[PDB]
């Protein structure tokens, strides 16, 4: 066979403790889904230095906690822009996330409260800024590079799926590179408990999978698909199905038709044909073997897991970072003011955030 | 290219949701 005693017998066993990990992970997320926490933090408690990003969701501003110097990323909803947008339940489930959840490649949520005018999320700092301008600044990721980056996402949907969370949000826009050059992933407006199917449209073009596309009920193989995109994006500098318009990008995605650079490796092709399978039965992610289908393929063959998890290994870049609160990979904005009101605005809605 | 049609598409920027 492919592996001789004892390669076999470490695999097994390695395999095992990955059951008996995600097991107690699992249990400790539910104790914390249903006693969350509230109101750890008020917004004088920090300065506001400058804003990393705005948007539809709000913006986040870098902060400094005034009384131990931190710095953190500081998430602001507008309460009345939310119920404008028919966003409740995402918001309050993203935070409820937010809070429950634990694992290296995770951002960690320090603090939450709101007040009269806004909901405030309080977040780790992650100086990097995001992946995507990485990579459209270097072009591509050699393959070594893209790699390390995968494993993290692997082992990250390995951890949020044994919680049967869906995460259907994957792209490089949304994914941080911290001090250490690992991944942070921070949005989670579309994850879902999903233990069976789901049925919602929500995605970014390029990362649909056809599943979604084609308005079936789907399951957490969509997450799978979406890891496909990423290391074909990251290994390539553009992704596999792209157009004008997003209805010709999802008619090659359901077409079955993948094409690559002539640079990539027939293993990476190999791993990306069974990500990016449109049929359901024969998806890596999504069969008897489960997540290991992925993590033993070959293209993986010189990944160390653990040592991964250990945040042990070298990264191959580390972001300038010229000392605290620097801001240097994050975009310029234009500082608009943060204004409370005398009047609470949507006390009901948000009775539990 | 492939390349060369990736940065016509235009599509090359940050993406949104649908
Ligand atoms: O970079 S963020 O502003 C950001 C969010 C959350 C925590 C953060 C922590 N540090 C920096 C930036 C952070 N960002 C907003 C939405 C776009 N996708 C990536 C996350
Ligand atoms: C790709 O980058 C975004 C935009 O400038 C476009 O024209 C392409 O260059």
């Amino acid at each position: 066979g492919h592996m001789g005693n004892a390669a076999a017998a470490k695999k097994g066993s390695e395999q095992e403790s990955v059951k008996e990990f995600l097991a107690k992970a699992k249990e400790e997320f539910l104790k914390k889904w249903e006693s969350p926490s509230q109101n750890t933090a008020q917004l004088d408690h920090f300065d506001r230095i400058k804003t990393l990003g705005t948007g539809s969701f709000g913006r986040v501003m870098l902060v400094k906690h005034k009384e131990t110097g931190n710095h953190y990323a500081m998430k602001i909803l507008d309460k009345q822009k939310v119920v404008k947008l028919k966003q409740i339940e995402h918001t309050l489930n993203e935070k409820r996330i937010l809070q429950a959840v634990n694992f290296p490649f995770l951002v960690k949520l320090e603090f939450s409260f709101k007040d009269n005018s806004n909901l405030y999320m309080v977040m780790e700092y992650v100086p990097g800024g995001e992946m995507f301008s990485h990579l459209r600044r270097i072009g591509r990721f050699s393959e070594p590079h893209a790699r390390f980056y995968a494993a993290q996402i692997v082992l990250t949907f390995e951890y949020l799926h044994s919680l049967d969370l869906i995460y259907r949000d994957l792209k490089p826009e949304n994914l941080l590179i911290d001090q250490q050059g690992y991944i942070q992933v921070t949005d989670f407006g579309f994850a879902k408990r999903v233990k069976g199917r789901t049925w919602t449209l929500c995605g970014t073009p390029e990362y649909l999978a056809p599943e979604i596309i084609l308005s079936k009920g789907y399951n957490k193989a969509v997450d799978w698909w979406a890891l496909g995109v990423l290391i074909y994006e990251m290994a390539a500098g553009y992704p596999p199905f792209f157009a004008d318009q997003p209805i010709q990008i999802y008619e090659k995605i359901v077409s079955g038709k993948v094409r690559f650079p002539s640079h990539f490796s027939s293993d990476l092709k190999d791993l990306l044909r069974n990500l990016l399978q449109v049929d359901l039965t024969k998806r890596f992610g999504n069969l008897k073997n489960g997540v290991n289908d992925i993590k033993n393929h070959k293209w993986f063959a010189t990944t160390d897991w653990i040592a991964i998890y250990q945040r042990k290994v070298e990264a191959p870049f580390i972001p300038k970072f010229k000392g605290p609160g620097d801001t240097s990979n994050f975009d310029d904005y234009e500082e608009e003011e943060i204004r409370v009101s005398i009047n609470e605005k949507c006390g009901k809605e948000f009775t539990e955030f | 290219t492939t390349y060369a049609d990736f940065i016509a598409s235009g599509r090359t920027g940050r993406r949104d949701a649908i």
